[PDB]
């Protein structure tokens, strides 16, 4: 009919405010339809039908609806803390009994990775009643509400203790010792682990008197407060919420970069191969690369092959060759921006962030209308027009990108396609490509030159601003978004004031103690950090 | 003598005659597959591309290629029975000399993984 | 060769006189968005006489044509900022300079 | 030699590390969690309207941050996609955030000189009318009364969309959310409804901190774990079939 939920009833603009759920709807005319169907249900079993109800079948969502594969959030110290001897203790405050882990981890630990499921932590999982290193082992009671855990370690028998509202958790058997047989190795730093809807609470103990159970168990026992003697609050890194793009690593699971080196009658490359395909445990997950170096438009926009218009233009290419037998409808080929941090296991070309700035003169006229992104691609699914064999050359999606116009063309096969982007002045383009390994061997980076055409280098490197010649130098790598980061809690955040003047004054907002950092800028990857 | 043949012409120009010898085994591997049941469908693209469509050397990697997992396993058996074509003519050969068993007249399973290649490339190819 | 956003209103009424000092508090960051001089930074008003070849073209014509107590942005080509030599380890060749003006005081 | 390396290395800026000196920037937000979809109950077209009771251009040597506009998250979760939790970041900085300063129009961290009577960036006795509009992805500003000519459009439209203000030491802003929530200076534009209509029956309105993170004691700071996605915030009534 056209009505809408509102705070008011009000008919004039169709706005029913009992358009709610059923769980959320309102007292009286939840009474009344309720005991209006009672009624019309118990006469109904008053006519001899007898109403069987079914069972009521358990169900479980897992109460798994965090942002996309997030899951927990680790909460360390920093990594300059790490104690390698002596006696510690730390309170870790349950404010939700759930899934939640503390305990001591090493200076190694993978934001991304459950607390105690590798070597790297030793972790107290009192959800489940659990301990945590390489593998969970039963141990200790179960808080509840409000219950404070007391992790204490002892770096001199290297063994560690926890304990419940001051009483010390045991193993299946009377052993107080959770751990006992550990290396120093590079010391140990206070984490805890938070499940979805979790909070926690850390006293590192810089005011004993804030501490609830060390008096109670931990005093005596010689074991000390992990701030006892610092004059500041101690830094606390936490796991970073949005991804990043860094080089592949050489020890990575899957991806493999391999560099080749460019021939007399070849170009650079660098091939993206699949290190653990095919086998038990393989990843299947669009893995998204970019190229480590941007190219920059103008600043204004103009408004056998020749040499003289090899060295006068401003366009550069560079080419996909996605492997005979990669899927080519999970390979996107494109340019994106530093904006980019959309890690989501399906992607589609029409779910990309983007938005059309239109600005007008007086009378209203669209004098101009520009369209803002930061994923400019093709699928080559798509792109491809021609089917069946594609082995007589592998997909070759060339990208051109008129660095002085800001016109964004790609080429495949030696067709030029439809689609086409229109991007801002001074924008920087990362040379990026998206593809779900279908095969070991997934896509290449070809960083050759069509006619008239710059190559990727010319607009990478200053020095070769002039070189008609391709070439790969090693500042230039293949980078993937991923999740292994570590974010660094600000020690002081800005004095904010909000407060409700009056009804019809408003919600106040009030700051005014200046605050401030100093960043560090990375050039090449247009990003700044504290 | 010469290890030279004609054989190499386009398939549009060999003979009839010289065809049926390349599509028994594709007949094989179609009775194969329908005798357990197995509805194969066309999709949408294929047919589309049905309807658009010495020599220049054009190979087809048919190498990188791979299958999925239940397709992997139903491959598995479907290549068994493969092995059990080859041990159905090797038991007439045995018939006929009257005795002496072959050193891979063993069931599937107790082949190794160099024993067992035949089988994989032809079945997982077709599948690719 | 430099317009003039304005970005806060002056009086409008009092303009810059020939060999009268200009008092201004000024902000220069390039066009990629680069700072590379600040008198705030230095915490302190920055002075010339008009007219006097003392500043750079642009920067000249764009206190010129502001008026007393006003906040502005100036926007410098290169032909009246620094050249095609550009300032040498600050100011790259043929840049153009966008500056963030305010006129305190005319002395 | 000293010379050349100077004159030779550091006029890019492109190799060496930069540093600046950035002041921090912190973002508001009511409990409003507004979206559009598909057979569900939101109305399409909200308004709100911002004062500026104060606002120094320089507290420091850096300019005053202050942006107001609107953000959307990521999904349906309740926290705002596509952001840092903390640094010089604000509304507008990135393509999940649209701003206004009164003198640009801010997203995707890149700023767009806009025209309106009077330009000035924004200053004491201000008023800054905001307008969002679902059904036709919109959003226009107006200062002090006059239209700005200017208008984001085409946006994503698949999350929940809330009014945010961003800001840097030194100001003094006024929340008119409408009805008891403060009154409108000026009259909201036709179909468009006050923002504190879409307040829940138990929920009570209230302009919290954008981010989970405030300034407040160590040890009693609140650790927070991902939060769980509003599906009830987008009323979909699918009745099963009969
Ligand atoms: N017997 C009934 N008569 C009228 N409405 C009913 C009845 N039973 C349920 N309803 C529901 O109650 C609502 C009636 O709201 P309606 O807009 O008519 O009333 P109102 O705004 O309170 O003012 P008024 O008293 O003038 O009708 C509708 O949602 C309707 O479906």
């Amino acid at each position: 009919q056209g009505w809408t939920y509102g705070i008011q009833q009000d008919v004039k603009n169709r706005r029913n405010p009992r358009l709610v759920p059923y769980t959320l709807l309102d007292d009286r005319t939840k009474k009344s339809n309720k005991d209006s169907l009672r009624e019309a249900v118990r006469t109904l079993l008053g006519y001899g039908y007898n109403l069987e109800a079914p069972d009521q079948d358990h169900a479980a969502r897992a109460e798994v609806c965090s942002g996309t594969g997030e899951r927990f959030r680790i909460f360390r110290a920093e990594k300059t803390y790490a104690v390698k001897a002596g006696r510690w203790y730390f309170e870790f405050e349950t404010v939700t009994a759930g899934d939640m882990r503390v305990g001591w981890s090493r200076p190694g630990c993978q934001p991304d990775q459950e607390l105690g499921s590798d070597e790297r932590a030793f972790a107290f999982d009192g959800f489940k009643a659990q301990r945590w290193h390489q593998g969970n082992e039963h141990y200790g009671r179960s808080w509840q509400a409000g219950d404070v855990v007391g992790c204490m370690v002892d770096m001199n028998e290297h063994t560690m203790m926890f304990t419940l509202n001051g009483e010390i958790l045991l193993d299946d058997s009377g052993s107080e010792l959770a751990f006992k047989d550990f290396d120093v190795g590079d010391g140990f730093i206070p984490v805890c682990s938070l499940g979805v809807a979790q909070v926690g609470r850390m006293n590192f103990g810089k005011d004993v008197s804030t501490l609830k159970y060390f008096t109670i168990c931990g005093l005596q026992e010689g074991y000390e407060p992990f701030a006892v003697n610092t004059n500041r609050d101690i830094t606390m890194w936490l796991s970073k919420r949005l991804p990043q793009f860094l080089q592949v690593p050489s020890n990575h699971e899957h991806i493999e970069v391999t560099r080749i080196d460019g021939t007399i009658d070849s170009s650079p490359c660098l091939k993206v191969t699949q290190k653990s395909f095919g086998s038990q445990n393989s990843n299947t997950d669009i893995m998204f690369y970019r190229l480590s170096m941007p190219i920059e438009c103008a600043e204004v926009f103009s408004k056998r092959d020749d040499y003289d218009f090899l060295m006068q233009t401003s366009t550069y290419y560079y080419s996909v060759r996605i492997f005979p037998g990669q899927e080519p409808a999970n390979v996107w080929v494109g340019w994106i921006t530093s904006d980019f941090h959309q890690y989501d296991t399906g992607f589609d070309l029409d779910r990309v962030r983007t938005v059309t700035v239109t600005l007008g003169d007086e009378k209203g006229k669209v004098h101009e209308s520009i369209k803002r992104s930061n994923c400019y691609m093709v699928c080559a699914g798509e792109s491809m027009s021609p089917g069946q064999g594609r082995n007589n050359n592998g997909l070759e999606i060339g990208c051109v990108v008129d660095a002085a116009s800001g016109l964004l063309t790609f080429i495949a096969n030696g067709k030029e396609l439809s689609t086409y982007y229109q991007v801002e002045p001074s924008t920087k383009l990362f040379p990026a490509v998206f593809a779900q390994a279908t095969s070991p061997n997934v896509f290449q980076f070809e960083l050759g030159r069509i006619k008239n055409v710059m190559p990727l280098s010319a607009g990478l490197f200053k020095s070769e601003h002039k070189n008609p010649v391709p070439q790969c130098p090693p500042r230039l790598h293949v980078q993937f978004l991923s999740h292994v980061l570590w974010s660094r809690m600000p020690n002081q955040f800005l004095k904010v004031d909000v407060s409700r003047i009056s009804e019809r004054q408003g919600w106040l907002v009030q700051c005014l103690d200046p605050l401030q950092f100093m960043s560090l800028h990375i050039p090449e990857e247009n990003r700044s950090v504290d | 003598s010469s290890k030279v043949q004609p054989l190499m012409k386009p398939y549009k120009l060999l003979s009839e005659k010289e065809k049926e010898i390349y599509r028994w085994p594709i007949k094989e591997s179609l009775k194969t597959m329908l005798a357990w049941g197995w509805r194969i469908e066309r999709t949408r693209e294929g047919d589309s591309m049905a309807l658009y469509n010495g020599y220049s050397p054009r190979a087809i990697d048919m190498s990188n290629v791979t299958l999925s997992r239940d397709l992997h396993a139903m491959a598995e058996m479907m290549a068994e029975n493969y092995h059990n074509i080859w041990a159905k003519k090797k038991k007439m050969e045995l018939e006929s000399k009257g005795g002496g068993n072959h050193p891979l007249l063993v069931p599937y399973d107790t082949l190794t993984a160099k024993e067992k290649a035949k089988d994989r490339e032809k079945a997982q190819d077709i599948l690719k | 060769g430099v317009e003039i956003e304005t970005i806060s209103p002056g009086d409008g009424r009092t303009f810059p006189k020939k060999g009268q000092t200009c008092v201004v508090h000024y902000t220069g960051m390039l066009q990629n968005g680069k700072k590379f001089d600040s008198s705030r930074d230095r915490n302190k008003p920055f002075k010339f006489r008009i007219g006097k070849q003392e500043v750079i073209k642009g920067f000249e014509e764009g206190a010129a044509q502001m008026s007393l107590g006003q906040r502005a942005k100036l926007t410098c080509t290169p032909d009246v900022a620094y050249g095609a030599t550009g300032h040498p380890g600050v100011i790259p060749p043929n840049a153009t300079l966008i500056f963030d003006v305010e006129l305190l005081n005319l002395e | 030699n000293q010379h050349l390396i100077c004159d030779n290395l550091l006029p890019g800026r492109d190799l060496l590390l930069q540093t600046r000196l950035v002041n921090h920037v912190s973002s508001m937000r009511p409990n409003i969690f507004l979206g559009v979809s598909e057979g569900s109950a939101q109305y399409k077209k909200w308004y709100y309207e911002l004062m500026v009771d104060h606002t120094e251009p320089f507290v420091t040597a850096e300019a005053t941050h202050l942006r107001v506009g609107w953000a959307s998250t990521e999904g349906y979760s309740p926290y705002p996609g596509g952001g840092e939790e903390w640094g010089g970041n604000g509304v507008g900085d990135d393509l999940f955030s649209y701003g206004f300063d009164g003198l640009h129009l801010w997203s995707g961290c890149i700023a767009r000189t806009v025209s309106s009577p009077n330009q000035h960036l924004l200053r004491t006795d201000d008023v800054i009318s905001c307008c969002l509009d679902l059904s036709a992805p919109s959003i226009s500003f107006r200062i002090n009364g006059q239209p700005v000519q200017g208008m984001f459009e085409n946006f994503n439209i698949d999350g929940l969309f809330f009014p945010v203000v961003s800001f840097s030491a030194g100001i003094k802003v006024r929340f008119l959310l409408g009805g008891r929530h403060g009154e409108f200076k000026f009259l909201p534009p036709p179909g468009y409804a006050p923002c504190y209509e879409a307040v829940l029956p138990k929920e009570k309105l209230k302009v919290e901190h954008s981010r989970e993170y405030k300034q407040e004691r160590t040890y009693t700071r609140d650790l927070l774990g991902p939060t769980v996605s509003l599906t009830q915030a987008a009323f979909t009534p699918i009745p099963v079939d009969t």
